[PDB]
């Protein structure tokens, strides 16, 4: 699984921390500050000094599915891999579920995105690298598929690793409430909007539309228009509307590299049958470069947001 | 609203055991003698406008009468603070009842209970009440008897982000229509609910009667609504598994993608008479 020696002994490290916190309860965790909300906190644990992250999240059901949804979620404990958050443990408590996992100095790449302005090329490559290799983890470990890909998903740290959250581990917590949620942009494939059997492939195309709003700074749909682009009010229906019955977005000519134009017209294919699934994408020309490369990512990281 | 005002004599209504919430108040159990289900709102809105035209809805509903409406009795108003009264329906919602494994529906059962429905429904529109939230949970069952309830409530604008959450039961009901209107920051009253967006509820509670399930499987509700306001995702489900061509028709009808194409409820009283 290309699994590095470095990579591996940081694994390790966390996994042997992972037991000397133990389990839990409700009383040892502390509030910090205002992650944001989709809610995420900041949090200290008491027994072990290292601070973590909790994830509430408000369901008031009946208690059997209640119960159904933590030992599904458990399996998360098997899942570690050094591209996917350390996950540290699930509980109910008040009937309000919580997640604790690995903090992440840096945030989401949509908090990155909007203090950076725009993202450049060169790390665009490595962060890809990145979410291939997981959802291959992810899809050949234990045959999942994400299913809910976007820029406030990947999170960063200053040691320089780049990792994954909120992936679609359970089914039960998704029929009873992931699936009412709308936001005011949609990363969802058009062949799952149609509600035809999907694939990771529904998962290649957010990626690919996740790719081109980081690299121009704007959600890519509907496309800027011509001027606005240089420099560089819609309802929601409207919006799916467009995915579905429109050509999909495409990076900028002149700015960006064949290699990297390349590989987001790919993703961005409409038929999935015909986009680039993951063993095609590892082998990709842009692949190869990013990979092969040599970016110091912890000093851009803590030169754009001011960390150390 | 002192509830004094009503023809219902009124010494004293007791609340009894809560049975569950909603976006619109909570809904206990309560005893008028008999038992009755009543609603506690709340307004943030505090604006005088709010409760002229809530007290507008209110007493129009004082006006109806039906054995297949729900019978509207009281309501209070000491602001914020709201109470709606209304005759505690015994049995089982019809959503429960169709998805029971004991439960036989037949082509003949099926038939009398949507009759019911739109004799209840026919009489709500005479007096121009539209409900906007017809569905199967707000239908009750108890032996022969068929009776709507939760109608007009749509009107008001009580307590309830920057998100939306739209539950699935509730948009296999909704006419393309209104969830193309759909938008975070749009409140319910606004959306274009009306006679037409009833009677393609009316389709979806058809439909439930023949199949006991959704016309959609769950799924994420951006997929619900662009396949509801594309009317692709009805005319798929009418291919997919077929039923009967005069029980398929006045689905057709009814789910139709103009909304002005559709019939009305007393024309549909006739389609459900020429059956098996
Ligand atoms: N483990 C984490 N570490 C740091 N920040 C996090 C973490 N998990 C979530 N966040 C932040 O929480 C905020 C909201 O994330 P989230 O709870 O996933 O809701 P959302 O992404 O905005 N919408 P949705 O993905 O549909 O829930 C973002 O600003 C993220 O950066
Ligand atoms: N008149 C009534 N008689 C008996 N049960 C009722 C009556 N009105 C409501 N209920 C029940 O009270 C509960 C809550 O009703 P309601 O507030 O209408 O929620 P809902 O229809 O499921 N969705 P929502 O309208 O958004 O709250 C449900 O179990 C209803 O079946
Ligand atoms: O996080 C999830 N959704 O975010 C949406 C918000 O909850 C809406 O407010 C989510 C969805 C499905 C699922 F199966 C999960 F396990 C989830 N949580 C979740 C899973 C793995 C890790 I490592 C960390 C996590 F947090
Ligand atoms: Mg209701």
């Amino acid at each position: 699984l290309e699994l590095d020696e470095q990579q591996r002994k940081r694994l390790e490290a966390f996994l042997t921390q992972k037991q000397k916190v133990g389990e839990l309860k409700d009383d040892d965790f502390e509030k910090i500050s205002e992650l944001g909300a989709g809610v995420v906190f900041k949090v200290s644990h008491k027994p072990s000094g290292l601070v973590m992250a909790r994830k509430l999240i408000h369901l008031e059901i009946k208690p059997a599915i209640r119960n159904q949804i933590i030992r599904e979620l458990q399996v998360l404990h098997e899942c570690n891999s050094p591209y996917i958050v350390g996950f540290y443990g699930a509980f109910y408590s008040d009937g309000e579920i919580s997640i604790c996992m690995e903090h992440m100095d840096g945030g989401s790449l949509d908090q990155v995105l909007k203090k950076a302005g725009r993202i450049p090329e060169q790390i665009l490559g490595k962060v890809s690298i990145a979410v291939i290799k997981g959802l291959t983890y992810l899809r050949e470990k234990h045959k999942i598929m994400h299913r809910d890909v976007k820029p406030s998903n990947i999170l960063v740290n200053s040691r320089g690793e780049i990792k994954l959250c909120d992936f679609g581990v359970s089914g039960q917590l998704i029929d009873s409430m992931a699936n009412s949620f709308v936001g005011t942009r949609s990363y969802m494939s058009p062949e799952r909007l149609q509600g035809t059997h999907y694939s990771v492939q529904s998962d290649i195309w957010s990626m690919g539309l996740s790719l081109v709003e980081m690299a121009v700074g704007r959600y890519p749909i509907p496309p800027p228009d011509a001027k606005e682009l240089e420099l560089m009010p819609m309802a929601i229906f409207e919006l799916l509307d467009y995915i579905v019955n429109e050509p999909p977005p495409k990076l900028p000519s002149a700015v960006f590299s064949l290699e990297f134009q390349d590989f987001v017209n790919k993703c961005l294919i409409k038929n999935p049958a015909e986009r680039a699934d993951l063993k095609q994408l590892m082998v990709h020309a842009f692949i190869k470069r990013s990979d092969a490369e040599e970016v110091d990512f912890a000093g851009w990281l803590c030169s754009t947001i001011g960390l150390n | 609203v002192y509830l004094q005002e009503w023809d219902i004599p009124f010494e004293q209504v007791e609340l009894g055991e809560p049975i569950g919430q909603g976006r619109w108040g909570r809904v206990h159990r309560g005893r008028w003698h008999g038992e009755v289900a009543i609603r506690l709102l709340e307004m943030d809105g505090h604006n005088q406008d709010h409760l002229k035209l809530f007290k507008k809805e209110v007493m129009n509903y004082r006006q109806t009468r039906h054995e297949n409406v729900v019978l509207f009795m009281g309501a209070c108003m000491n602001p914020p603070h709201l109470a709606i009264i209304t005759s505690f329906c015994k049995g089982r919602t019809l959503h429960s009842f169709v998805r029971d494994p004991k439960t036989s529906l037949d082509i003949n059962k099926t038939r009398q209970i949507a009759q019911e429905i739109i004799k209840g429904m026919g009489y709500l529109h005479a007096k121009g009440i539209v409900h906007k939230d017809l569905k199967s949970k707000n239908v009750f069952y108890d032996n022969g008897k068929v009776v709507i309830t939760d109608f007009g409530l749509f009107g008001i604008s009580g307590v309830v982000e920057n998100q939306l959450k739209l539950s699935h039961d509730w948009l296999c009901y909704l006419a393309p229509e209104i969830v193309r209107e759909m938008t975070p920051g749009k409140d319910e009253d606004q959306l274009p609910f009306s006679k037409a967006a009833d009677v393609y509820a009316f389709g979806t509670v058809w439909y439930e009667l023949q199949a006991r399930d959704w016309p959609l499987k769950n799924q994420a509700a951006e997929a619900s609504i662009w396949q509801i306001g594309s009317g692709e995702g009805m005319k798929r489900v009418l291919t997919s598994v077929s039923l009967g061509k005069e029980v398929s028709e006045i689905l057709s009808a009814c789910w139709a993608f103009d909304l002005q194409e559709r019939p009305s409820f007393s024309l549909l009283m006739d389609m459900l008479e020429k059956l098996p």
